[PDB]
């Protein structure tokens, strides 16, 4: 009955003066704009329907065409940001809100899902959706002893929009609408959904994703030992947001860091930087060199858990920018960590993958491992055995490297190589 | 000054695109992911960057900023 009608048709109905005929017209609407890709959101735009559908949000005598209009304009927010901007345009966000009360569960959820693609758009939107006042109501949806109580697909949706309030970091969403979300988020990180879970870490990867005092408010609300749960489910789409929350939080201060290491998240790496998901392993070898970058004591902590025989095997055969993060990992060990730390980095057979490297077309990595090498031969000189590091560099063909690096055309680089060559070859 | 300069990587000489030098009190303050110039001793200018680094926010592994509703 309401299905495939022309724009004309809807057009035609929806300008009728009969509410009923309104009705049928806007769910055939709804069904032209949800039964296929790529539905017609401009020609619909084009029509001038989005007016029309924002007063239909308001009809709270006809809950059915609160619906269709409510699904209709999701539908059209969830595309391009001209798209999102016309339903904004036209007056829907404290519609939306407004409808967040609605006694029916599906209609207040449809409104959830589209203030979701209004503030997924970009901070711009989101900040609007916020100073609209969303965030008060979108919480008491969400104030209910048990979670579990509540339709999985609500609750799935309730958390994804949340998750879009607190995405985005130029700017990132004010500290007041943060700290009013956040305590929903941990118990949201506690509910067991797979896609509750993976939102809520995704909303937690945005939130420590800035300056560390933003990395505090999240620290400081006791999350790190659930994320590093997380970091060991066997679902990869609750792992990724988990490490990034993870090796954003070890960007932060030496003391930051350190809570992430006190809730045990070493021992997950052994399998994330062997992760068959090369982002996976991308990512963790990334969080270890901001861990290498931290105190000799956090260093060690790398040395016990057995990951430098991992950060060798990345180093000998990744991704390409997995091993340039290897890399970065090793001339931050190498520059904090104590001779002891590393002699047994080099008996653990760093020095091999990272010549064989020094071939490599990226300036960076090469300035990199340079460094790595000089900062690995003063430990050398403290003990006097530099002779015996410069042997162990020519066997495996890196004094060639080395040798080919003082042609190169960035100047600390063959400056860099020039050195190395004359102080120890 | 060696205590803080552990925390950088020299990258080179002295790059006036990142601004001037800063001192080696002032580089303890620089923000990760950055870079500067900083005066270490004695004399010389040297362009270096924060070990500690940021996000490469993999696009690739970001999920959908938006989401339509399609029929079932």
């Amino acid at each position: 009955g309401t299905v495939n009608w022309s724009v004309e048709d809807i057009v035609k109905g929806i300008n009728s003066n009969n509410l009923e005929s309104q009705l049928q017209a806007t769910q055939a609407a709804r069904k032209l704009l949800s039964r296929e890709k790529q539905p017609p959101i401009d020609n619909i735009i084009r029509a001038g329907l989005i007016p029309k559908f924002v007063s239909f949000l308001g009809k709270t005598d006809c809950s059915p065409i609160q619906f269709e209009s409510a699904w209709a304009l999701t539908n059209i927010a969830s595309g391009t940001s001209e798209q999102t901007k016309a339903v904004v345009d036209g007056g829907a966000i404290p519609a939306f809100i407004s409808l967040l009360a609605s006694p029916h569960a599906h209609i207040s959820e449809q409104a959830v899902w589209a203030l979701g693609n209004i503030a997924g758009d970009g901070s711009a939107f989101r900040d609007l959706v916020i100073k609209h006042g969303a965030i008060d109501p979108l919480l008491a949806l969400l104030a209910v002893p048990d979670l579990s109580t509540l339709a999985c697909g609500y609750l799935r949706n309730l958390t994804w929009t949340l998750s879009n309030l607190c995405r985005n970091k130029n700017p990132a969403p004010p500290l007041d609408a943060v700290e009013q979300i956040l305590p929903t988020l941990v118990r949201l990180l506690h509910h067991n959904d797979p896609e509750v879970l993976a939102d809520s870490c995704w909303a937690i990867s945005y939130l420590t994703d800035g300056p560390n005092e933003r990395i505090e408010m999240v620290v400081k609300k006791g999350v790190v030992p659930q994320l590093v749960k997380l970091l060991g489910a066997t679902e990869l789409p609750i792992v990724t947001p988990a490490l990034r929350a993870i090796g954003n939080i070890v960007t932060g201060t030496d003391e930051q860091t350190q809570k992430v290491i006190d809730a045990g998240a070493l021992a997950v790496f052994p399998s994330l930087l062997t992760n068959p998901k090369t982002n996976i392993q991308k990512e963790a070898t990334w969080t270890m060199s901001n861990i290498t970058a931290g105190r000799q004591d956090q260093i060690q902590q790398v040395v016990n858990h057995g990951l430098v025989p991992f950060l060798v095997g990345v180093l000998s055969k990744a991704d390409f920018k997995t091993q340039k993060e290897a890399a970065w990992a090793i001339t931050n060990y190498t520059s904090g960590g104590t001779v002891e730390q590393i002699v047994y980095l080099v008996h653990c057979g760093i020095i091999e993958p990272l010549m064989n490297l020094l071939s490599a077309k990226d300036t960076k990595i090469i300035q990199v491992i340079l460094d790595a090498i000089s900062n690995i031969f003063q430990a050398a000189e403290k003990l006097g055995e530099t002779e015996k590091l410069s042997i162990m560099i020519e066997e495996c063909g890196g004094l060639d490297k080395i040798e080919a690096l003082q042609r190169h055309e960035n100047e600390s680089v063959y400056k860099a190589s020039l050195n190395l060559i004359e102080k120890y070859f | 000054e060696s205590a803080v300069l552990r925390g950088f990587l020299i990258l080179g000489k002295e790059d006036r695109r990142y601004g001037p030098a800063l001192s080696i009190n002032e580089l303890s303050n620089l923000a990760k992911g950055e870079k500067a110039n900083v005066l270490i001793g004695q004399g010389d200018v040297v362009l270096v960057m924060k070990r500690k680094r940021d996000s490469s926010i993999l696009t690739d592994s970001q999920t959908a900023t938006k989401r339509i509703r399609m029929a079932i």
